[PDB]
């Protein structure tokens, strides 16, 4: 029942066969008061008299293009959302949850204060979208962060391909701090041609942060068929690494925890192979990288 | 705080009486609410102007500590309520005080637990203004149902009759006891006493004394001394020992234990735990007894013969202690001589002439000294048969068991005062390092029953003589327990034809292959081309014979020749061939 | 050095952290409430930065190496000590008040109280009580982990 | 004829379809479906051959009020019309089936299927199961407990198809929707898998102690129905055998799984061989192979050293460093107690073991990985006699009979050396005269049990010995036998 930007509204319908629908009212933004014809692109004939006409919604049928004419000029419009409500549930169809039955995952690569967030569509007719921190208090952390781009990844889920949306965004502080105590809060507001929908995050880039997998990995040949695996931090991870470091899994083909940048193993047969984990929180592992045996 | 979300409230106080029912408030900070109630952390129990003010009444609160959670889905706060009971009057107080140095202690019966920390004082109260006072916590992990007081007052002044009281308090409702009262003339537990030491004398283990040091005072004590033979301690009271006493009537050379407990007052004070079991060594003793020795005549010669000399002793009543020493004594009874030897093992050979009559001597010397020399007058090893006794037979129920009955000679059964029965193995020839086993029977018993020194499957030879000073009689047969079949028969080795009679010589088949006494043997012959039943001869067992002769039979006539061994339970199969052709 | 110290510092409370989770699920113990018990001298939280990472600048100890030295760190290692100072008062206090009363389910372990004495050795010189605990050791964990990152790069 | 039984229904939460089945010739047919209302408003939609249109909820078609659906079909200069049908479309629900891989769980005579549904609310559920020849048979799964949902069904014995399905059932215990379209197939293979004869390839060891077995590759087929492809209920996952060695039992157990079809080196020892199955629930069954073992013709030296309490063997092994396993197995009981070592000589203590009069078996075996079974090297498997051989030596039942005027036959029964391979080595008999003036000796192999003494001189006393020998010691002679002629 609100006004969501200049000369559109949105409003709510509780999606339930046998409920009625809300009443609203529209002025035309003229100061001439006269008769005058009311239109939509979801009917033809005129609907309404007057420059302030009163509909009520409860359908799709019912929102959309509203303008006010008269004779071969324009004189002004309105745009008319709606927003699906079940059982007091808001009803969310835009987007496909993940195999977490999360709908949006954010991800970063190391601690600069740069993430990306990305989540999945069921459809691409007219779908616009938009990234906000919705924050209340003066002291909530902001984030400063720009337009979404589709990404090429179909993704299969349930033997189903979604597309991947994806946005880069980016936090900033005036000046930095050790540790986060104020999580990063997210807004994103869907919406398919008439549909709209609000979703929400909260986290701290601490517990999401993916490390690269290693760049530089060889496998020096040693006696009694023994062998020195070596790896790299990845040039994207953070500066200094000692202030922040890794913790590197290596498996053989169950997996063994180090923390130097040179190991003695035996091979099998197979490949061998190194993750990267961050070495206090258990925020997410990186890829494999591997060299065959 | 931590409670930001407002708070809860509750009536009358976390801490309740069983069975009760308690109000819960749970109030909002102003500008559904649900009840979480957790028994023992176990989930088992569950369900905007009342919001901000909601109470409940809750009842069955089960036995212990328990959570309410008041919900509203985002917490607000909590109260951790208990439930109790008031303690229950103790019983059974009871105190302690350990000997002359040491402190009084006192324990009691708590009854029911609370589920709850309480605590219980204990106050001790005495003429001549003497009094003290001392508590305990007992929660859920200690537990107080004994303590101790810490005060030694004096236990010579036992003319006071002195009040104990225990008191038991906790957050519900205080309880208290009785107003015990004790006499102090038996509250005190004596100490075991030490140097018990136990001292030889008299130079025999019946005759002992034993000491201790303990204190002047004690006019009881009791002495507990066994050996190993039996678990049961043998008993003994003492008035007024003052620190010694003498044992006598004790068994020789047996290892005992000793305990000993005291008494202060034979109508006062307590009995005493019993000290450190004490292992002792009784000496040894001179034995009394008569070990009977046994001889054997073996005639090498007229006037170089054979004599054995064997005994063994079973039983600590004649060989008790440490022996080493045998002085064996050999006196001729016609003629003054004697012959002396030195001996450590149970038996001996030597070589005497057969003139003379004989009596066989020998000591048993251990380190208290030698014995009675055990003496035995010595006649001819075999007498002559009108004492003799009739044919023994012998039975065996038992594969370890062979019962003997004699019958009464055809001389009088009078003349002979005493039988003695010896059995023994049997070789190819002479055996000496095997000894024979012997026993004694009085003629007035009828039967003898042998089961020890014997093995089942081995044939043995037993003999009675009838022991008379004069001329005894003498008599033997052969026979074993249990026999079973043999595994095979023994070799035809030799044949000869000589004075128109066919002889036939063997060897002695070894041991095993009996399993038991051989009674005969039967031979089989017959004709190589005749398959009708083999003609047979029969041979009675002897153990010197080793050939047998056959009549002459058919000349120019070739025949085949084979044998069996045949005992009474079985019958050995067939051994080696022959054939001849005379 | 402080350095193994505060590994085994890290070590020992999340074995605690562990056992509080274990045992307090059905407190509030999972969701975050995420508040500390510092605010005052938080410079913790502002000064333990490396030097490349400074971008707007306005914004004696044992284990300070000399390799190491600045004007800047010291306030660093001071934070941490007060810090410390906060953290062992109050744990000593809930530590006290979780046996005066008869429940025992959870038990401080003393590991991480002594690892935090021997670091203060070495830098310088009802229902309520379960929920200050809880949010006591949310905090305490992030410190921790930032406590030894910086002496992770300050020592080597 | 023409258009009948239209449906039209709402398909997962946001999209709707309708559906319905022409009577007649499909030739030259359209389809037109109108769909119309009074809020009068009107919509078409066309389709053409295919029927199955979908309207989700922003085309202009109403889905919280009345509509009436009817269908049109065009033929030629002809339009025919089905019934109208009047309903909402909001709670007409047609449920998805149950998505994902649905899990199958196995027992005796029982098949667990679990699976997670998007939804949480329970709903009814149906299920239809083919055999591998026969057609399809229904079954209803009845009441369950809901999140999840579970469903059960008789294993049969070989494999077979089965597909589920579902319908949200409405509150009131009624039919709330359309039945739903059927999920992929679960194919599950026999519950115990049929062996069938593989072949095995047996070799004599050769020179060095090393035998070879490769196992050819072969392989039944199971009957399945026609949805069955790429899952483990048309052919098992995988063939396995696993070999044992029941002969080196002195160190921990160590027996060796194989891929089927590959070559491997095996010793003179007795190996059990099992060849099984891994299905999509685990191992099926076992196929058995007993091998019994063989030994190499090459005699090799061995030395021994018994009595006392001290026991030693000695040799000349290949290369120490590596540990070796020996065993003794007494071959002539029925091998009640078990000595073997693990550690060129051993040292060890005299036992009442091998210490009897019988044949002994002593196998050494060179040992360099206890994971494997091809370093196992057969040194050598070797039959022994302990004790005093000479008094066991002694031949029994020594019988002569005369042949002609100046030969004479003597036979006997073998000793008890005779049996056992290895040790009885030689025969020999002396012919005495007992006047001392001749004496004669003659060697017997050990597999005749006669021999014939020619040349005698008549009317002579004669006298004649048996004894049997070995590689290490003489033999005591027989009981004598007196002849003459
Ligand atoms: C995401 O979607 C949710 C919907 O689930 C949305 O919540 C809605 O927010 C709007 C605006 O924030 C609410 O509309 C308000 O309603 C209250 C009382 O109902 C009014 O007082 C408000 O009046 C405003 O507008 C007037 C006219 O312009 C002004 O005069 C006045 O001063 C106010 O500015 C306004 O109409 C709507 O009620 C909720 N829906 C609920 C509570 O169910 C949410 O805001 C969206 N965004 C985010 C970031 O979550
Ligand atoms: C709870 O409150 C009711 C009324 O407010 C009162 O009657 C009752 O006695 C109270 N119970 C307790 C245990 O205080
Ligand atoms: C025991 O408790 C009752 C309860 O009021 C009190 O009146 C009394 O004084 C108490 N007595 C002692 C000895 O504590
Ligand atoms: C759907 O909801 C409508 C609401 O009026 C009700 O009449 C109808 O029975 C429900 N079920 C179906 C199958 O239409
Ligand atoms: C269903 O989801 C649960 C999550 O609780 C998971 O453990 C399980 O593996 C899933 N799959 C099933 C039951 O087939
Ligand atoms: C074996 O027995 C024979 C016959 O008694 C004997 O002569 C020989 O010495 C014995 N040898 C051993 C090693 O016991």
């Amino acid at each position: 029942m609100w006004e969501l930007e200049k000369d559109v509204y949105v409003v709510e319908v509780d999606w339930t066969p046998d409920a009625p629908g809300e009443t609203v009212n529209l002025t035309c933004d003229t100061p001439e008061e006269d008769d005058i014809t009311w239109t939509s692109d979801q009917r033809h004939g005129v609907i309404g008299s007057g420059k302030t006409l009163t509909i009520t919604v409860k359908e799709f049928l019912d929102a959309g293009q509203y303008t006010c004419h008269k004779g071969g000029e324009t004189l002004s419009h309105s745009h008319l959302l709606l927003h699906k409500k079940e059982n007091g549930i808001w009803s969310t169809e835009i987007l496909k949850n993940f195999k977490n039955k999360t709908f949006l995952k954010c991800e970063a690569p190391n601690y600069s204060g740069r993430f990306t967030c990305s989540w999945l569509v069921q459809r691409n007719m007219d779908l616009k979208f938009n990234i906000k921190s919705s924050s209340s208090s003066p002291d909530s952390r902001a984030v400063t962060c720009g337009m979404a781009s589709l990404s090429a990844e179909k993704v299969t889920l349930d033997q189903r391909d979604y597309e991947k949306y994806s946005v880069s965004c980016q936090e900033d502080v005036t000046c930095p701090t050790a540790e986060e105590t104020l999580p990063i809060e997210l807004a994103l507001e869907a919406r398919q041609q008439n549909k709209y929908e609000n979703y929400s995050t909260s986290f701290f880039i601490r517990d999401i942060i993916k490390p690269d997998p290693p760049k530089n990995l060889q496998m020096k040949p040693l006696k009694n068929s023994q062998v020195e695996v070596s790896w790299e931090y990845p040039d994207s991870w953070s500066t200094p690494h000692s202030y922040f470091s890794l913790k590197f899994f290596v498996r053989i083909q169950g997996a063994f925890l180090v923390e130097k940048t040179s190991t003695e193993v035996q091979c099998k047969g197979g490949n061998v192979c190194v993750q990267a984990q961050d070495r206090y929180y258990n925020s997410s592992c990186s890829k494999w990288a591997c060299v065959p045996c | 705080d931590v409670c930001k979300l407002g708070t809860v409230t509750v009536q009358p106080a976390p801490v309740i009486p069983l069975g009760s029912a308690a109000n819960i408030s749970c109030s909002l900070n102003p500008k559904e609410l649900i009840l979480l109630k957790f028994v023992n952390d176990v989930l088992v129990e569950n369900l905007d102007h009342t919001g901000h003010s909601s109470t409940f009444q809750v009842t069955n609160l089960s036995l212990g500590m328990t959570l309410f959670v008041c919900k509203l889905p985002v917490p607000v706060c909590g109260v951790e309520i208990s439930v109790g009971v008031a303690p229950e009057p103790p019983q059974n107080i009871s105190c302690v005080q350990e000997g002359e140095n040491g402190t009084v202690a006192c324990s009691w019966n708590s009854g029911k637990v609370t589920y709850l920390k309480t605590n219980y004082t204990l106050q001790l109260s005495g003429p001549n203004n003497l009094t003290c006072q001392k508590q305990c916590f007992s929660d859920n992990r200690q537990n107080c149902n004994r303590l101790d007081l810490g005060i030694n007052l004096s236990p010579d002044l036992a003319e006071s009759r002195f009040i104990v009281r225990v008191t038991a308090i906790n957050d519900l409702g205080n309880s208290s006891s009785l107003p015990h009262t004790f006499t102090f003339l038996d509250i005190v537990i004596p100490l075991p006493p030490w140097d018990i030491r136990i001292n030889f004398l008299n130079a025999s283990g019946s005759r002992g004394t034993l000491q201790w040091e303990d204190e002047g005072q004690v006019v009881l004590n009791q002495l507990r001394y066994q050996p190993l033979n039996s678990t049961s301690w043998n008993m003994v009271n003492a008035t007024n020992a003052k620190g010694k006493y003498d044992l006598r009537d004790l068994r020789p050379f047996t290892e005992y234990e000793f305990q000993i407990s005291s008494k202060l007052h034979l109508s006062g004070g307590s009995w005493s735990n019993w000290s450190e079991s004490l292992r002792t060594r009784t000496p040894e003793e001179e034995p009394v007894g008569i070990l009977d020795i046994w001889y054997m005549k073996q005639d090498i010669d007229y006037d170089r013969q054979q004599i054995s000399l064997f005994w063994k002793s079973l039983n600590p009543s004649e060989a008790r202690g440490k022996i080493l020493h045998y002085q064996v004594t050999l006196q001729e009874v016609t003629k003054k001589t004697t012959l002396q030897n030195t001996t450590r093992h149970t038996s001996w050979t030597r070589v005497i002439p057969r003139t003379g009559a004989w009596t066989a001597s020998v000591s048993a010397a251990n380190s208290k000294g030698a014995s009675a020399p055990t003496h035995i007058n010595i006649v001819d090893l075999c007498g002559t048969g009108l004492l003799a006794p009739h044919q023994v037979s012998a039975k065996s129920e038992n594969m370890d068991n062979i019962l003997v009955t004699w019958q009464p000679p055809k001389k009088a059964d009078s003349a002979v005062r005493e039988y003695i029965v010896e059995w023994r193995a049997l070789q190819p020839g002479s055996i000496t390092k095997f000894p024979p086993h012997w026993l004694r029977i009085p003629p007035d018993n009828m039967s003898a029953l042998i089961s020890e020194n014997i093995k089942p499957y081995i044939c043995y030879e037993i003999r009675v003589h009838a022991l008379s000073e004069s001329q005894g009689g003498c008599s033997s047969i052969r026979g074993d327990s249990k026999h079973k079949a043999p595994v095979s028969g023994p070799h035809i080795t030799a044949i000869t034809e000589k004075k128109e009679r066919l002889f036939i010589s063997w060897t002695h088949i070894p041991f095993p292959e009996q399993r038991g006494c051989i009674l005969h043997y039967r031979i089989y012959w017959k004709e190589r081309d005749s398959t009708a039943q083999p003609e047979l001869c029969e041979i009675q067992y002897r153990r010197s014979q080793n050939s047998h002769p056959i009549s002459s039979l058919q000349p120019r006539v070739t025949y085949v020749l084979w044998m069996t061994a045949v005992t009474a339970a079985g019958e050995s199969p067939q051994g080696n061939e022959r054939e001849f052709c005379p | 050095r402080c350095l193994s110290q505060s590994r085994n510092l890290l070590k020992t409370t999340d074995d605690m952290v562990k056992t509080a989770r274990e045992k307090l699920k059905h407190y509030s113990c999972t969701d975050i409430d995420h508040e500390d018990i510092t605010r005052d001298q938080t410079s913790t939280l502002k000064t333990c930065l490396p030097l490349e990472l400074h971008k707007n600048e306005s914004c004696r100890g044992s284990c300070l190496p000399p390799q190491k030295t600045s004007l800047m760190m010291t306030l660093c290692l001071g934070s941490i000590y007060e810090d410390l100072k906060m953290y062992q008062t109050e744990f000593q206090a809930i530590n006290a008040a979780l046996q005066n009363h008869n429940h025992q389910q959870i038990i401080l372990d003393k590991g991480m109280l002594v690892a935090i004495d021997e670091l203060m050795q070495s830098l310088n010189h009802p229902y309520r009580v379960k929920m200050k605990l809880c949010i006591l050791l949310h905090a305490f964990s992030t410190r921790v982990v930032t406590i030894n990152r910086v002496m992770g790069y300050l020592s080597s | 004829l023409g258009p009948r039984n239209l449906s039209c229904y709402r398909v997962s939460k946001t999209d709707y379809e309708c559906s319905w089945q022409y009577d007649g010739p499909e030739d030259n047919v359209s389809h037109v479906l109108w769909c119309c209302f009074v809020p009068e408003r009107c919509r078409y939609f066309s389709s053409g051959p295919d029927r199955t249109v979908q309207f989700w909820e922003q085309d202009g078609i109403p889905v919280l009020s009345k509509v009436n659906f009817w269908v049109e079909s065009r033929l030629g200069n002809r339009t025919m019309k089905s019934q109208k049908i009047s309903q909402y479309l909001y709670n007409w629900t047609k449920t998805t089936p149950p998505l994902g891989h649905i899990k199958v769980s196995q027992s005796h005579r029982q098949l667990r299927m679990d699976w997670n549904v998007s939804e949480e609310a329970g709903a009814e559920v149906q299920f239809r199961r083919r055999m591998p020849t026969t057609n399809w048979t229904l079954g209803d799964c009845g009441p369950q407990v809901n999140m999840s949902e579970s469903c059960l069904c008789p294993s049969e014995n070989m494999a077979q198809e089965i597909q589920i399905r579902r319908r949200r059932r409405l509150s009131s215990g009624a039919p709330g929707g359309p039945w739903s379209d059927w999920s992929m197939p679960v194919c599950v293979p026999p519950e115990v898998l049929p062996q069938a004869k593989i072949k095995f390839l047996v070799e004599p060891l050769n020179q060095g102690g090393r035998r070879r077995l490769t196992m050819q590759g072969q392989s039944p087929q199971l009957a399945v129905p026609e949805g069955c492809r790429g899952r483990p209920g048309a052919q098992v996952k995988k063939h396995l055998v696993l070999v044992r060695m029941l002969s080196c039992r002195c160190q921990a157990q160590t027996s060796k799984t194989v891929p089927l079809g590959k070559k491997l080196n095996l010793s003179g020892a007795t190996y059990d061989l099992n060849v099984l199955a891994k299905t999509r629930f685990g191992r099926s069954t076992i196929q058995k192979w007993h091998l019994p073992a063989q030994e190499l013709t090459e005699t090799r030296a061995l030395n021994v050293s018994v009595g006392g309490n001290m026991t030693s063997m000695q040799w000349a092994a290949q290369a120490p460093g590596t540990t070796y396993c020996l065993e003794w197995q007494p071959w002539f009981q029925h091998r009640n107690h078990t000595h073997c070592t693990l550690i060129v000589t051993h040292s060890w203590s005299s036992k009442p073991t091998l210490e009897q009069e019988e044949c002994y078996r002593i196998t050494v075996f060179a040992s360099k990985n206890p994971k494997n079974p091809m370093l196992w090297a057969t040194v050598l498997s070797s039959y022994y006699f302990g004790g005093n051989a000479s008094r066991a030596g002694t031949p029994r039942h020594v019988s002569v009979r005369n042949q002609t005027g100046d030969s004479v036959s003597v036979e006997w029964t073998a000793s008890q050396l005779s049996t056992c391979p290895g040790v009885l080595t030689q025969y020999v008999v002396r012919c005495e005269a007992e006047d001392g003036a001749w004496e004669s000796e003659w060697l017997v192999p050990p597999t005749k049990t006669q021999v014939t003494l020619d040349g005698l001189r008549s009317r002579v006393m004669y006298k004649v010995q048996v004894r049997a020998d070995t590689a290490r010691l003489p033999g005591a002679w027989s009981h004598p036998q007196r002849f003459s002629f």
